[PDB]
């Protein structure tokens, strides 16, 4: 995309819009490509936007006692808004003044009114360019009116994620991504094409005292019975706006909830998969659609109660009005129809335009309030800055993380130079004690002193978007030497000559792809590449073999940067004799401080101190019978629909015969044309839909969606995995948001409205044709343009609405990826880089959004230009011919128009229909994803030649392997940090694409269905899962047991004092990931899910991942006695735990080897021999 | 009192502007700096240590420095404020003019700065308020400093401002077309060429405060003609660890527009002085250095110059 051709046209082309032919003519005939988008214009750029609005909220916030969000709003674009607004009006103005031409042009069809047509060409002349001023003076502002609701919409958004990178963690629990999600997605669109409706507040009772004005000339005093009925009907309507803004607010609060829910087991399906729980999830998340719908569904009454007033008012506000004046005297028919063409725009103007500008004003207003309150949280104090301190100082530090104080009387020292090395039992508080350090949980007491400059290894591992290189670098200056010498001294080298692009692979979101060690060791790549005083690193030898793990610690952390101030997390008990001082916590307090020998009793020189637009790259992923399949899946639709039209049918024949069969009102056959006229103008409510028909229809396309959400989220749940890692997080966000909030609102009143202006149309040519067939002929010009048009911009429109519709998922990617890495990015110090990145996906979005906008405008003046050309046609040939009696010609011609007045406005909801509908269409393309795909007894099990890869015609990971597995054998798994291993264990759940045979006691694997299949297998998952809910829930969430035997293995795996240290016992609410757990808690939680699932098949992936041996215990005592009876393959890196199997496999260059003894396996590798701790050395040799 | 204060200052300003080497030693070099040095002198008939820059006549003559070498030797003069450094005696010879300035133990604010990185909010509010106090002053006597920089601020022992080098200072009424000065602090209408006033002062003063506060300039690139354009463009962004109230405070004080530059349109130094950033600074006290020092350098005797370089 290249030169936005708006800044470069001239003023007579811009008034029309002209400039966005090309794209349209580019684009009829064949695909849409990525060249033709052009750049956004200057002024719309993020950057330069969001600082013109900080500019003045810091100025209202530094300045006023009692600031107000809405001033920098004002302060920025109010001119703008009201000269806009000024054109408007006039707009409005010269729409109200027609009947005064256009009831003296009609009323010249009659022999008798002599003055009246002899004067009649000027006031036609007249006519002829008011048409044109109206059209001119209407449009552009109201694109203008878009453009502004547009720089408000990005201002905002990037102040609110410039803010939100500065939050306090007290804060951050009350802050889900589903609620940050649920703020940015209901304001997307809604909030830039509200802006044009905004005005009419001010607009429509100047409108109403002008047309009270002019109905005084004909009806005198008589009028304001129709201005209180309409004042009555407008209070009532505004009592349906207070309610149904009373159920939008009380239903928002559960969306956050579905959301949240949703994207953590989206995100976790490998552990959903594993445990077939992909039935359970459903029920969760139907349990909560259903109080959704109940309140959604209610609301819509209300809005179909508020969107029908218009239709029905239209006879009675004529007939209370002219009644009584008839009834004290006669009255000539034309008054009636000028009346008639007066009370059109009344209605238009007090019941459509007034309460839509209400309640604009009051969803505007209220959103703008909850940033203004979102914008006024507490916020992360920074550490202080300061070179010279070469020595950090603890002292008397108690800190509180709301009881129990986490951390009590904790003091240490040292100077440059020295390791400290922290050790101490699962939940002591080793990692809080790295939290306070950073500066994330602030201390109550004491103080802290050191340099202020820091790198963090963080114990859950942090992989954003990118390469590997782009994540060790992490947004520096790149150097060749530095990062040759980081990447090998990390022994990462090995694992980079596996891949394809070498150091240019692309990883995903979280790294997926990855396993656990590689990703490990990437985290403190990235750890040990920033420069800084003091290194922080948390356990990152958790998930590494023990030579990898030795090799590293020797070469990385004790010599490549032997001149830091390290603090390394350990409990080994070989790392504490390389460190100068010891620090041993329990249960919050120091239980130990002193030097290891008291226990008993110039690579990284230094360092000095991105384009914001998009190029190519950025905008290349975003690269009729939909109608049937929407209406045919719910079967109650096609019923209400086939009745809907019988009514239509008899109401059609009863108008018809009554108007064929035809004092108070002076009629005679010179003037007996009117009555034609006065039906046509009255029709909108004698066929007009009754809430017999309109609630049923509402109701049933509201029970569609429901369905349409299950079916979706069914069938990503049954996907095969190979399939789900072609999506993103942000699709899967969109989807699930956007695309099921629009189809249970916005599409069905809006079909409602389509489907009645569209029988109004019908009904009145059919009824007005039969009587004398003249208007059908003279009506076929129009309509059929009225098609060709449409159909030539909807050829390009819709391929618009798709790349726009794409264009919003990279907003959410970035913002589900930003909160999970906040405390590496505050502690690194890179947020203006994000910030960055961020800008550059909202100008990627914009550069979709308003090219739909310009193209839409230009066809919605096209067709009033169509509608102008043949309106001021018809006139003039229907005036020439009224050459001195009866008129003929014009009587047909001037009411062939009538009809196309309200038949314009329906083409125009059409295309409003049809732009909706690009949701449907991208809700269906996710059903139609492909689909994935007593007997235990013993455990036996036989393989023969299994070969697998993670996709199909790609790299084989393993192949040729033929071990065969004892019952009631124990196998240890082992090999290399990266071999397969996992694999090996994944394989058998048949989770990737795989070949070869299987033979678990004596049935083969292919003679099974999946579900049943998977059954036998109990699983203890790498990647721990847990999802918001109750302690009860996350042990079962399919309620098969109650309270005793939970209770009765809970205190085995050591989850006594752990569950009941918080206010409910076995029913508090975890939340956001289960953070409130320690990490070496979460591991005991997977071991008891494991013991309440009794299979005879157990497949343990690193039982024991962070815990030191003193909980280890607790594992292998539940391993020996639980389930003793059953066979196990326990893949551990552990040497202890290999002291209990008797079986052993180890994986090498792509293949299995299998050995029956511990002491043959040692003799045979002697690198790995000689790297075991002394203290297993002894426990396994005699 | 301040008024009647800035009136008597005036006052007897005018009676001193219309009156305007074998004692001194060599101990040691506190910088040459441009035509000349300043050495370290010692009083023989006291025991007083005194500063000594020497300025270079041909390099006078030479730079076409003429005017601004007599003006700066008697507005030294003719000032007395207790922020500014005082001069106590005057030298003509043959060679060299010499003048002797009282001595500044705790050396430069540049030397801190870098050894730092950078000051804390309160901590560079400290020295905010001082320059403040300083250019009111200044500005009541109608004289212009226009080379503020952190190389020009010494810092005596208990804390506080001491101001030096009034090289490029003058006395004037109205408009000035003159160019002079460090590339990063020049103004918008100097960089222009064209005809600017007082006004230059508080956008030296903004940059300033966002150097102290941030450890590098706003406006800095490679070349000198990069740097005009970044200063002529106006565009500058903050970095995150800044408070609301002081990005406030620096936009309106780097402003490109001369007409609303803060501290010139309607009041002169009460927009400035009564602004939120300011709010917890007791100017009566401060003048009179009541307040704690939050850094207080340490000296080692009149000898010592191990501040200097
Ligand atoms: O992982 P290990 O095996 O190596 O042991 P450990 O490192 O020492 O474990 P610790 O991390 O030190 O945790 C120590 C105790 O503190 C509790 N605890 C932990 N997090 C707690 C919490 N969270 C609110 C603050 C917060 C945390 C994360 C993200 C946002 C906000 N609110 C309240 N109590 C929280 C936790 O149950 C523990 O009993
Ligand atoms: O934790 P450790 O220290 O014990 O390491 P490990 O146990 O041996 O881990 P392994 O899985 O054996 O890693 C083996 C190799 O396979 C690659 N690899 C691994 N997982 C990969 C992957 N996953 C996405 C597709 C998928 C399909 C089915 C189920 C889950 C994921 N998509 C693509 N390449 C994937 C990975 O780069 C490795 O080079
Ligand atoms: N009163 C003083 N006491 C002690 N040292 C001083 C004093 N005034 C200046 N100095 C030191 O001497 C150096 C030069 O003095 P200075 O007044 O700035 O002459 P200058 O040539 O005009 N400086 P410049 O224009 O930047 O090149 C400074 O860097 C100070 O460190
Ligand atoms: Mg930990
Ligand atoms: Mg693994
Ligand atoms: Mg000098
Ligand atoms: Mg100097």
């Amino acid at each position: 995309m290249q030169r936005s051709p708006l800044e470069k046209a001239s003023v007579v082309s811009k008034l029309f819009f002209s400039w966005t032919r090309p794209i349209l003519r580019k684009g009829y005939r064949q695909r849409l490509e990525l060249s033709d988008i052009y750049q956004i214009p200057s002024v719309d750029s993020a950057d330069n936007l969001s600082e013109k609005l900080e500019r003045e909220w810091d100025r209202e916030l530094a300045s006023k006692k009692n600031p107000k969000l809405i001033n920098a709003l004002r302060r920025c674009f109010f001119w703008r808004f009201m000269f806009y607004g000024i054109f408007l009006y006039l707009g409005e103005v010269t729409k109200a003044v027609q009947p005064l031409l256009l009831g003296r042009i009609i009323a010249s069809y009659d022999p008798d009114n002599k003055e009246e047509r002899s004067i009649a060409i000027y006031l036609g002349i007249g006519l002829c360019l008011l048409f044109i001023v109206r059209t001119l003076l209407l449009h552009p502002a109201i694109f203008g009116l878009h453009h502004i609701g547009m720089q408000m919409r990005i201002a905002m958004f990037s102040l609110i994620y410039k803010k939100t990178l500065k939050l306090s963690s007290r804060v951050l629990d009350k802050i889900s991504i589903g609620q940050l999600v649920s703020l940015l997605s209901n304001n997307l669109n809604k909030f830039d094409e509200g802006l044009a409706l905004a005005h009419f507040v001010w607009i429509a009772p100047l409108q109403v005292a002008l047309l009270m004005g002019l109905i005084w000339e004909l009806l005198q005093a008589s009028a304001f019975c129709g201005l209180g009925f309409l004042i009555v009907l407008a209070l009532f309507q505004a009592g349906l706006g207070r309610m149904m803004m009373k159920y939008r607010d009380q239903r928002a609060g559960k969306i956050s909830e579905r959301l949240v829910i949703t994207s953590e087991m989206i995100e976790n399906i490998q552990s959903v998969k594993a445990y077939c729980w992909e039935e359970a999830m459903e029920k969760m998340i139907e349990n909560l659609r259903q109080t959704e719908l109940k309140l959604t569904r209610k609301a819509a009454y209300v809005r179909y109660f508020n969107s029908s007033a218009f239709f029905f008012s239209g006879f009675f506000v004529v007939f209370l009005s002219v009644l009584p004046y008839a009834l004290i005297k006669g009255i000539i028919l034309r008054k009636i129809f000028t009346t008639i063409s007066f009370c059109i725009v009344l209605r238009m103007a007090v019941t459509r335009q007034f309460p839509w500008a209400v309640q604009t004003w009051y969803d505007s207003l209220g959103a703008i309030n909850k940033i203004q309150d979102f914008l006024q949280k507490q916020e992360y104090k920074t550490l202080e800055y300061n070179l010279t301190t070469t020595e950090v100082v603890m002292e008397n530090v108690t800190a509180f993380w709301e009881g129990t104080p986490v951390l009590k009387d904790i003091n240490f020292k040292i100077e440059r130079g020295q390791l400290l090395a922290v050790a101490g039992s699962t939940g002591a508080g080793k990692t809080s004690l790295l939290m306070v350090i950073m500066g994330e949980l602030e201390p109550s007491e004491g103080k802290i002193k050191h340099s202020g400059r820091i790198s963090f290894c963080s114990q859950f591992s942090w992989i954003m978007p990118g390469t590997i290189k782009e994540n060790i670098i992490f947004g520096v200056s790149y150097d060749e030497y530095r990062y040759r010498s980081v990447i090998k001294a990390c022994q990462l080298e090995e694992d980079i000559s596996k891949f394809a692009e070498k150091d240019n692979i692309v990883l995903g979101e979280g790294g997926i792809t990855l396993s656990g060690g590689q990703r490990a060791r990437i985290s403190l790549a990235r750890a040990v590449y920033k420069d800084a005083d003091l290194y922080l690193l948390d356990s990152p030898f958790g998930y590494l073999d023990v030579l990898t793990e030795k090799e590293i610690f020797e070469s990385c952390v004790c010599k490549l940067m032997a001149n830091k101030t390290r603090i390394l997390v350990t409990s080994k008990m070989e790392h504490l004799k390389k460190a100068d001082k010891i620090l041993i916590l329990h249960e919050g307090s120091s239980y130990f401080y002193g030097t290891f020998s008291e226990l008993q009793n110039d690579i990284y020189s230094r360092r000095l101190s991105i384009s914001e637009e998009i190029n190519e790259e950025d905008l290349k992923e975003c690269f009729w019978n939909t109608y049937l399949r929407y209406i045919t899946v719910h079967k109650s639709l096609i019923f209400v629909l086939i009745w809907c039209l019988v009514i239509f049918l008899a109401e059609v024949a009863a108008s018809l015969v009554v108007l064929w069969l035809l004092y108070a009102v002076i009629i005679t056959s010179t003037s007996s044309y009117y009555v034609f006229y006065i039906y046509v103008g009255v029709a909108d409510t004698l066929l007009a839909m009754g809430f017999f028909r309109g609630l049923p229809l509402v109701h049933t396309l509201i029970t569609v969606s429901k369905i349409l959400h299950h079916k979706m989220l069914h069938s990503v749940l049954q996907a095969p995995m190979s399939t789900l890692n072609t999506l993103k997080a942000g699709g899967i966000l969109n989807r699930f948001s956007k695309d099921i909030a629009i189809l249970d609102d916005l599409l069905p009143l809006t079909i409602f409205d389509f489907i009645q202006l569209l029988l109004i149309v019908i009904g009145a040519i059919a009824v007005v044709a039969v009587l004398q067939p003249y208007i059908f002929v003279a009506t076929v010009p129009v309509i059929v343009a009225f098609i060709m048009l449409r159909a030539y911009f909807l050829q390009t429109s819709q391929q618009l609405k798709q790349l726009e519709s794409e264009g919003r998922s990279p907003i959410f990617t970035h913002l589900v990826t930003s909160l999970k890495g906040l405390w590496t990015l505050r502690a690194f110090g890179r947020q203006p880089y994000f910030e960055t990145l961020f800008h550059k996906a909202l100008n990627l979005h914009t550069a979709n959004w308003f090219l739909y906008l310009s193209t839409l405008r230009w066809f919605q003046m096209r067709i009033e230009m169509i509608f102008v050309i043949f309106f001021i046609a018809v006139t003039f040939i229907s005036i020439l011919t009224t050459g001195e009696g009866e008129g003929r010609v014009g009587i047909i011609l001037t009411l062939a128009m009538n009809i196309m007045s309200t038949l314009q406005w329906a083409v125009n909801s059409s295309i409003d229909v049809d732009s909706l509908m690009r949701s449907v269409s991208r809700v269906f393309k996710f059903i139609d994803m492909p689909t994935e795909g007593i007997w235990p007894s013993g455990g036996q099990m036989t393989v023969k030649d299994l070969t697998a890869k993670y996709t199909e015609g790609g790299n084989a990971i393993l192949e040729n392997i033929s071990f065969s597995i004892s019952p009631g054998q124990r196998v240890g798994l082992l090999g290399r940090t990266g071999s397969g291993k996992s694999t090996l264990l994944s394989a058998f759940l048949r989770l990737l694409n795989t070949e070869g045979e299987i033979q678990i006691d004596g049935v083969s694997w292919d003679s099974i269905t999946l579900q049943q299949w998977r059954k036998a297998f109990g699983v203890i998952p790498q990647k721990v899962f847990i999802f918001s809910g109750t302690f009860r829930k996350n042990l079962d969430p399919y309620e098969q047991w109650s309270d005793q035997e939970i209770w009765k293995v809970a205190d085995e795996v050591g989850l006594r004092s752990v569950i009941e240290q918080f206010p409910g016992k076995l029913d508090f609410v975890l939340v956001d990931g289960g953070c409130v757990l320690s990490h070496g808690h979460k591991q005991l939680m997977c071991l008891a899910r494991s013991v309440l699932s009794k299979a005879k098949i157990l497949l343990l992936d690193q039982p024991s991942a962070h815990l030191d041996p003193v909980t280890y215990q607790i594992i292998r005592r539940t391993l020996k006695q639980a389930f003793a009876d059953c066979t196990v393959i326990l893949c551990e890196h552990r040497i202890e735990a290999m002291l209990e199997c008797q079986q052993f496999l180890v994986i090498e260059e792509n293949k299995v080897r299998q050995y029956d003894s511990i002491q043959k396996l040692l003799n045979e590798r002697s690198l790995f021999r000689q790297a075991i701790s002394p203290s297993d050395r002894v426990k396994l040799f005699p | 009192s301040v008024k009647e204060f800035l009136a008597k200052a005036k006052e007897d300003f005018l009676k001193k502007w219309e009156n305007p080497l074998d004692q001194f030693e060599r101990i040691k070099t506190l910088g040459t700096g441009s035509f000349g040095r300043v050495m370290l002198v010692k009083h023989m008939e006291t025991g007083n240590h005194y500063a000594m820059k020497i300025l270079d006549k041909q390099k006078v003559v030479k730079l076409k420095q003429i005017e601004h070498t007599l003006n700066e030797k008697r507005i030294l003069q003719a000032v007395n404020f207790p922020f500014l450094v005082k001069l106590e005696f005057s030298f003509k010879d043959n060679s060299n003019l010499y003048m002797v300035m009282e001595y500044v133990p705790g050396g430069e604010m540049f030397s801190h700065l870098r050894r730092i990185g950078r000051f804390s909010e309160p901590h560079a509010r400290f020295y905010a308020a001082q320059i403040v106090l300083t250019f009111e002053y200044l500005h009541s006597l109608d004289l212009i400093y226009r080379d503020l920089k952190p190389e020009n601020l010494l810092i005596d022992q208990q804390g506080y401002i001491q101001v030096t080098d009034f090289g490029f200072a003058k006395r004037v009424k109205g408009r000035t077309w003159t160019l002079c000065g460090t590339p990063e602090y020049l103004a918008p209408e100097i960089i222009l060429s064209k005809g600017y006033n007082k006004a230059v002062d508080w956008w030296a003063l903004g940059v300033l405060i966002y150097e102290m506060a941030a450890g590098y300039p706003p406006f800095f690139a490679d070349q000198p003609i990069q740097i005009y354009e970044k200063i002529v463009s106006g565009k500058v962004r903050f970095p995150s660890h800044f408070s609301s109230d002081l990005k406030d405070l620096l936009r309106n004080l780097l402003q490109v527009d001369l007409t609303k530059r803060f501290g010139n349109l309607k009041n002169g130094v009460n927009d400035i002085k009564n602004h939120k950033w300011f709010a917890t600074t007791d100017w009566i006290a401060i003048y009179q250095r009541k307040v704690e020092a939050p850094f207080i350098p340490k000296f080692k005797g009149p000898g010592d110059t191990s501040n200097f370089d």
